[PDB]
Parts: structure tokens; C-alpha cells; sequence
RNA sequence: ACAUCAGUUCUAUUGAACUGAGAGUAGGGGGAUGUGGACAUUUUUGUGAAGGUGCAAUGUGAGUUGGACUGGAAGAAUGUC
RNA sequence: CUUAAAUGAAUUAGCGUUACAAGUGGGCUCUGACCGGUAAGCGGUCAUGGCGAAAUGGGAUGAACCAUACGUCUGAAUAAG
RNA sequence: GUACCCGUCUUGAAACACGGAUUAGGGAGUUUAUCUGUAGUGCGAGUCUUUGCACGUUAACUGUAAAGGCGUAGAGAAAGC
């Protein structure tokens, strides 16, 4: 909060619910695998990066 | 090469014994996402009943 | 062969600034390195510079607009290149062969199906 | 003839394109200190050898 | 419009500048096995290969005489160099190496007490993993060139060696370098 | 002065030495680039 | 060893094996190298009127 | 050759990588070794140190063929080398008796002997001009004799 | 959608799939074009060489190539120097 | 030598080291702080930014202000205005 | 609809700053010595064969004896070490 401080002219931002932290994701959600911007496309994508953290498909 | 052409063989086979098992694990999380959905589906609308 | 639609993405040449105007420039570009040129700066209402940016695509290039990619045919003996790649690259024959060696490396190309580029010569 | 004297303007610019932390190699340094502590630990580590 | 640092700091070298064949050739053998056996001994071997002529070091025969001291039979000294003979040492022990080129005084040497003389396309067949290898290299620092680089002389106390023709007094040896004139660095 | 020159290799060519039993027990299963598609993932969005 | 025929005047008289001077390896880079720095020994000073 | 030289892909350039405000001219310093106590005093101090001044005793009519300059040295370590790999062998199966070979390092263009290194226990026979204390002491712990000349 | 330069995943034999970036004076690095002559290798030419004038292609570009008229005897390519 | 117990802020990121060499050593300036001066598009400093080497759009017009820093094209929705 | 004239010193040039009537052909970072550092190549406690001699299808190429250069031990004004 105390770094948004510093550089509040240059952003917007706020609290977003459920509904658009889902439409984000679903939509133009991305994953950055080994510095390459990859598109999410399929929940094998982030089962392989993230499910030994116990998240398995998009939902998680 | 006569080797290389005999060891492809196995090759073959440990290839399609992995097709077969990772397509089973994949229909035993498919059940499980589901759960998930379910769950925090719920979890969420009694968030809100809970507030109001 | 199959092929794409051929597009060029610039049609004309470029030229060098200021050629237009005189006699002693040649139309051969020249990358400008003066100061206070307009042209290295880009401002509107000066071409375009040559650049990696107008490349053409990597399919169609050297492509001529019937379809095939032309090497140049000098005697006979370098008419071998072409047979073993038949419909992708053409034959073009050289303004120095002659009258009589023109319609002998014609004659040896109607044999092996490689189509020659090279057009009207006369007579 | 009277041109400028000095600036730092864009001394901060140079300064940051690469301010490295040069590290010590040891902490003991051997040209000082006291002579007395330095000759006494030489005879700790020339008498455990032995 | 994108906050990036575009410049390269750091260059290196992927493939050798030589142009030779053979150096060319036996790069590809270990960039080969370097990737698909996927193993910290053949990626070495391979980047050894790429790196130029002053950094891989001769590596002399009384060197590698201390390191086999211990170490039992079967056992290979790879080392991706020259190895030259050393007059001082005597009597070698019989040894197993492998390298690039052998001088021919010390390839006599090694033979006549029984030893290996293994080139690495041959070694690639007999031992794939490395296993029981010993990897060695000769010192970076050993040339004459590197007493030269440092802090510059006279920074109190460089140790650099200046760069001189003509040793002795005369040379370089007064006011400077001593403190009866003016000062000692 | 002159003594004759050696090799670096003993071999004239290298794919007699990887294609051996010897190399290839060693090695790795050859790998292949997978082309990713383009595109509903998920078994049921409309319990939300 | 392996070897190479000697063919007769008119044939075959006799086969004759190879010398060691055949197992060298072959470097189009060292041949370029000193045939074309021993090129330009073969050649006439020349020079404009000084 | 003058293919390969960066003033070739300079045409065009105006310059040839010289700069344009500067404008690169034949004496910028002053020539060879000059102002070094002055303008360029900087290049001196920080890269050839004791450059300026005079020191030690002046020697007249030096020769280096007179065995006051002139002392070649070589060490207790070798030596061996001097002698053919056949000899000392044939020297090592010996009693202590007779036949111990004479290394003459005179002969070979080498004055003093220096002990920096080992040797075995071979006897043999040091002929040499002079010798160091731990040089000496080396040949006799060996088991042999350390000639003068 | 396309080009270039990096990189990431792999690939023996020079490549594949995919991601990212974009000003530039003084200045530095990489690859490429052209000219006089040389050594190999391969040719073209009185059924018309080089050169020159106009036109149509082709290359991001330096350039290169075709055909027509003129000319009347030599030119050019590939690899190294 | 060893007896215990763990990787004990956030956010981000590979980090360390060496060699050789170019150009440069006249700067100017917006917004704030400041010294001298009646004041200056004046002289001399400070902090971040800009120009110099930065196009395009906007301020009719302008090196410096605002939006924004650029491969070649085809659209959509915007910024300053 | 857009578009100020190039080259140049300059903080700043369309400038009422200087050079520039037109066209063709000439026209400017080269070479030597003594070194530095990086990369390539050969040999390696060695290395260089050249001053010169012997060869030659002759300024080349080829063969080779012995010195000599640099390296292999340094510090000190020097004695001595």
C-alpha cells in the first residue's frame, strides 16, 4: 500500500469482485512458463507448473 | 541399427503404456474438479448470505 | 507448383533524396548521414527508408509472377542444376548465349519439362 | 572565454547505469592490527601442526 | 512503449571458432551427448571443446602424476588440452589418459611404462556417463600476459608488473618505486 | 625438425560411435515439439 | 596395412603397400593458410618512382 | 590485408570513426615521450612507476664474457637430464663400489648448481664452477661428491 | 497477416515449433553488394563480346537479370588471393 | 569435532569477474529550491525530467511544454486536445 | 491531403551563418619499424633456420651444420647470496 503511494498518478486501481477475477482469467488469462507469455488454453498447462502447490485446473 | 530397430519396438509399447494411464488419471480428475466447482459455487453465496 | 498470392508490400523503387532534382545524383539509394536532414529524421512528406520492415514473405521470394524461382543458364552443362528441382525453379538463358545455342539449350529443356523465362528473342 | 566552472547534472544518470558493492576479501587486515595479538597467533598455529 | 534493458552484457561462446574438421566433428559428439544423456561431466567435455586456445592450458605430466596418486585402475584422466612431458619427473607411473593431442616426448613416455593413449571419439564408446573419469584442467593464471593485468601498477601495492622492454636499474626502479626519491607507490 | 603429424581422433567419421549399444543404452528418449491449440476448458461453469 | 596395385609399363607388375606419410589427416584450412602466405614469396618487388 | 580493415565499411561515414566536434589531427599531445613531468605526467605516474630519476653505481667497459657477469645456472632437481636415460639405470643397479658417473655440467654451458627440488639415491659425480649451501648438501644426502673447477 | 533481430522448448548433418522487442547523432560489432588485377575450376562469343541508349521484371537495399535498338571484338561466372 | 531445530518480512530478480578499444572533456532547458542583479530570451549553482541524438498527434506557428516515445500494412477503441 | 535546401561548425540552421551555375573523369586512415591485447595455426621445456652453405624445371621451392635470439631463476646500487 505504502509503494501504491508512490506511484499513484500513474495507475488505477481498485477491488474487483468474484464475477470479474473469474472474466479475467477465463478470457485473457496467460501463464508466463519459463519467460514465454504462453496462452492458458487447457488445465494441463497449470497442472504441470502449479500442482504440487495443490492447484489443479483454471478453478483453483 | 538391427539393435535400434529392436529397441523402437519397446519404444512403441512404453509409449502407448503411458497413453493409456494418463488418460485413467485424467478421468479420475475429472471427477474431482467437479467437487471443487461445487464447493466453492456454494462457499461464495454463503459468504454473501452470511454478511447480509 | 501451389503457392501463395504473390504481394510485394512496396511497388516502386526507392530513391535517393534530392535525386529528382539533379543530374549529377544517381536514383541508387544512399542511406542520408547529414545533420540536420530532414530525411534521416523522418518527418512527414519524405519516403519511407528501406528496411527489414518491407521484406517479403519467405515462400515468394525471388518468386516471378508466372511462378517460378529463375536461375540463370549459361551453356548446356549448367541446365544439370534444374533437374532435380523441376517445379519450383525456371531456366533463364543469357543474353550472351547466341542465335544458335539459344534453340539447342530450348530443344534440350522440352526434353527434361523445365520452363524457360527467357521470352521473345526474335527471328 | 568564461565557460561553465562544473555540474552534476546526470552524474546521478552515470552513476546507476552500472553503484557496485565492492566486497572485502577478509576481515582481518594483517598490515595493521596490533603487531603483539599478530605474533602470538602465529605460535597457536605453528605449535598445532606439529 | 516498453520499460526494458536492451543492451547484452554477457556474450558466450556456443559453438568453436576454429576451422578444423576434427574440432568441429568431436564438438558435435559431446554437444550430442551433452543434451541427451543430460549429465554435468559430457556438458563440460562439450563447452571445454568451444572455448579458445589460451584458456585450455597445457596441462604438463607431473601434474597429472599427484592426481592418479590414490586413485586405483580403471580409471581415465580426461582433459580436454595438450599434455607435455615433464624432464624433472623420472620415473612415471603407468597411467590411463585421455586427450586432445599428446606431445610426442610424452606420448613415448606413457607407452613405455605401460600407459593409455585415448582420443575422445574413442572414449565416447567406453565410458558415455564418465563414470570413474577424473576431469582436470591446467590454471587460468600460469600465463605471462595475465601478470600483467590487475589494478595498474604504482596503486600501492599493485604487484602488476609494468610493462618494460629492459630490465635492471635505469629502468623504471626511482621515483616511484622507492622512497629515498619522493615516494613508494 | 619435422616429426609426422597425429590426429585428434582415431576414427575417420563419428556415426560409427553413436549408433553403438555401447552410447545408446545411455542415452534418453528422443523428444518432440507439442503445437498448443487456440481455443471452453472447464467440465461445469453453470453451477456458477 | 592396406595397399595399391603398380601397374606395368605397357598392367600389372606388382602390389606395393603404402607409406606412413598416407595417414595424415587432411586440413584445407592449414593448406590455405601457408600456401597463400608462400604465394606472395613467389612474386617481384615493385614501386612507383619515389 | 585492406579488405579486412574497418575503414573500408566507413565509406559514407563523413568521419571514418574519428569524430566530428574533436576532429582528429596529427598532435594532440606533443611527440613520443613528452610532458611527462607535465601534461601528461597522469600516464606516467599510473603505468610506469620510478620512470624519472637516477639510481645505482655506474659500470664501465661491462662484458659478459668474464665469469663476473657471466654465470649460467641449472638445478640439483635435473642435472639427470643432462645425461642419456640408459646411463643412469645401468647406475641405479650398482654396489657401493665403483662406475659413478660424471654429470659435467662445464661442458654444457652450466656454472652454478641451485637446489630448488629432490633427487633419488643414486650416487653420482657433480663437475661444476660453484655450488650453493642447500645444493651442496642435497648431492651429498643423495650419496655423491661436488667437484670445483 | 508479413519481415527482421533476440530468446525459449527441442533437434546432428545447418532445421522445427512458439514467445517477446522495435527512435537514434559521436561511436562500436555482425552479415551482404560492387570495382582493378591474380591463382585454380567452368564456360560464352562474327547465328554478334564488352560498351552505350530506352523498357519490363527481380531483391528490404547496395544491386542483378531479361528482351529491343546501336556497336563490331572480346566478356563473364563459382571458390580462394 | 559435534547436541539440539529449521530456511523464520513484502514485491521482484540469475549473480560474480576479467581483457581490449571508440567517441567525449564548448552543452542548452521545463517545473520547483537558491546566490548576485532594478531587471533580462542576463550571469553562477542544486533535484528529477526533456532537447542535443525523439518521429507522430495537440498548443494556428515554435528544439525544450502536454499525450507518446516509431518495423511494413489492415481495422477497432482511446490519450492530449 | 501532405512536403522549407542540401553539406557544415553549433546548445540551436529554411535562416538575413559559410560552401554550392551545369556535366563528365580524377579525388582523402595507407605502408614501414619497435610493441600491446584478442582470436586462428604448428611444435612444446623448448622454439625460431634467417646471416650462410648445398640444391633448383632458379629471385621461389627443397635440404641441412653450428652459433645466436627469446624462454627455462630471481632479489639487490653493489659485494656476496
Amino acid at each position: 500500500i505504502e509503494m501504491l503511494k508512490r506511484v499513484t498518478p500513474q495507475v488505477a486501481f481498485g477491488y474487483p469482485s468474484v464475477d470479474m477475477v473469474r472474466k479475467l482469467i477465463y478470457k485473457l488469462g496467460t501463464a508466463n512458463l519459463n519467460g514465454q507469455r504462453i496462452p492458458i488454453a487447457d488445465n494441463q498447462i497449470i497442472k504441470v507448473a502449479l500442482g504440487h502447490l495443490c492447484i489443479e485446473s483454471v478453478e483453483d | 541399427l538391427q539393435k535400434i530397430a529392436a529397441r523402437v519396438e519397446a519404444q512403441k509399447a512404453a509409449y502407448l503404456k503411458k497413453k493409456e494411464e494418463l488418460l485413467a488419471a485424467a478421468k479420475a480428475n475429472e471427477a474431482k474438479i467437479q467437487e471443487r466447482a461445487k464447493k466453492y459455487a456454494a462457499e461464495y453465496v454463503s459468504q454473501t448470505k452470511a454478511e447480509i | 507448383a501451389e503457392h501463395k498470392p504473390i504481394i510485394h508490400k512496396k511497388t516502386n523503387r526507392f530513391h535517393r533524396p534530392q535525386s529528382d532534382l539533379w543530374n549529377r545524383v544517381p536514383s541508387a539509394w544512399r542511406h542520408p548521414r547529414g545533420i540536420d536532414s530532414r530525411f534521416r529524421r523522418k518527418y512527414r512528406g519524405t519516403p519511407l527508408h528501406p528496411s527489414a520492415g518491407f521484406g517479403s514473405d519467405k515462400e515468394t521470394r525471388f518468386m516471378l509472377p508466372n511462378g517460378f524461382i529463375p536461375v540463370i543458364v549459361r551453356s548446356l552443362k549448367d541446365l544439370d542444376m534444374l533437374l532435380t528441382k523441376n517445379t519450383t525453379h525456371g531456366a533463364m538463358i543469357s543474353a550472351q548465349v547466341g542465335a544458335k545455342l539459344q534453340q539447342e539449350i530450348i530443344k534440350k529443356a522440352q526434353e527434361l519439362n523445365i520452363e524457360i523465362l527467357n521470352q521473345a528473342r526474335k527471328h | 572565454a568564461k565557460r561553465s566552472n562544473t555540474s552534476a547534472h546526470n552524474r546521478s544518470h552515470q552513476h546507476h547505469r552500472n553503484i557496485h558493492k565492492c566486497v572485502v576479501k577478509k576481515l582481518w587486515f594483517e598490515k595493521g592490527m596490533n603487531a603483539k595479538f599478530l605474533r602470538n597467533a602465529r605460535y597457536a598455529k605453528a605449535g598445532q601442526n606439529k | 512503449g516498453v520499460d526494458l534493458d536492451h543492451r547484452v552484457p554477457r556474450k558466450q561462446r556456443q559453438e568453436p571458432k576454429t576451422a578444423d574438421a576434427q574440432m568441429k566433428m568431436l564438438h558435435n559428439l559431446y554437444a550430442f551427448l551433452a543434451r541427451r544423456t543430460g549429465n554435468d561431466f559430457n556438458a563440460k567435455i562439450a563447452h571445454r571443446l568451444c572455448i579458445s586456445r589460451t584458456n585450455r592450458r597445457p596441462y604438463s605430466l607431473s601434474r597429472l602424476a599427484t592426481a592418479l596418486n590414490g586413485k586405483e585402475a580403471e580409471t581415465i584422466a580426461v582433459l580436454v588440452a595438450k599434455i607435455t612431458n615433464d624432464e624433472r619427473l623420472l620415473e612415471v607411473p603407468k597411467m590411463k589418459v585421455c586427450a586432445l593431442k599428446f606431445t610426442e616426448t610424452a606420448r613415448a613416455r606413457i607407452l613405455a611404462a605401460g600407459g593409455e593413449c585415448i582420443t575422445f571419439d574413442q572414449l565416447a564408446q567406453l565410458r558415455p556417463t564418465g563414470d570413474k573419469c577424473l576431469l582436470l584442467e591446467g590454471d587460468r593464471t600460469r600465463r605471462l600476459v595475465n601478470k600483467h593485468f590487475g589494478a595498474a601498477p604504482g596503486d600501492d601495492n599493485s604487484k602488476t608488473r609494468p610493462k618494460v622492454a629492459s630490465h635492471g636499474r635505469k629502468f623504471e626502479m626511482a621515483r616511484g618505486r622507492r622512497k629515498s626519491r619522493w615516494y613508494h607507490a | 625438425r619435422f616429426s609426422l603429424p597425429r590426429s585428434i581422433m582415431t576414427n575417420a567419421d563419428i556415426e560409427a560411435v553413436i549408433t553403438s549399444d555401447a552410447v545408446q543404452s545411455v542415452l534418453n528418449e528422443k523428444k518432440e515439439v507439442v503445437p498448443l491449440p487456440k481455443c471452453l476448458s472447464v467440465g461445469a461453469c453453470e453451477d456458477w | 596395412r592396406q595397399t595399391v596395385n603398380v601397374l606395368a609399363q605397357d598392367q600389372k607388375a606388382s602390389t606395393i603397400e603404402l607409406p606412413k606419410v598416407f595417414d595424415t589427416p587432411i586440413r584445407a584450412e592449414v593448406v590455405k593458410e601457408v600456401y597463400v602466405n608462400l604465394a606472395k614469396n613467389a612474386q617481384q618487388p615493385h614501386a612507383n618512382d619515389p | 590485408p585492406t579488405r579486412f580493415h574497418k575503414s573500408r565499411k566507413l565509406r559514407g561515414q563523413v568521419s571514418m570513426g574519428f569524430g566530428r566536434v574533436g576532429k582528429h589531427r596529427v598532435s594532440p599531445g606533443g611527440h613520443g615521450r613528452a610532458g611527462g613531468q607535465h601534461h601528461q605526467r597522469t600516464w606516467f605516474d599510473r603505468f610506469h612507476p620510478g620512470y624519472f630519476g637516477k639510481v645505482g653505481m655506474r659500470h664501465l667497459h661491462l662484458m659478459k664474457n668474464r665469469a663476473d657477469e657471466y654465470e649460467p645456472t641449472i638445478n640439483v632437481d635435473k642435472l639427470w637430464t643432462l645425461v642419456p636415460e640408459e646411463v643412469r639405470v645401468k647406475a641405479a643397479a650398482a654396489k657401493k663400489g665403483d662406475a659413478v658417473p660424471v654429470i659435467d655440467c662445464v661442458q654444457n654451458g652450466f656454472f652454478k648448481v641451485l637446489a630448488r627440488g629432490e633427487l633419488p639415491k643414486i650416487p653420482f659425480v657433480v663437475r661444476a664452477k660453484d655450488f650453493s649451501e642447500e645444493a651442496e648438501k642435497k648431492i651429498k644426502a643423495a650419496g655423491g661428491v661436488c667437484e670445483k673447477v
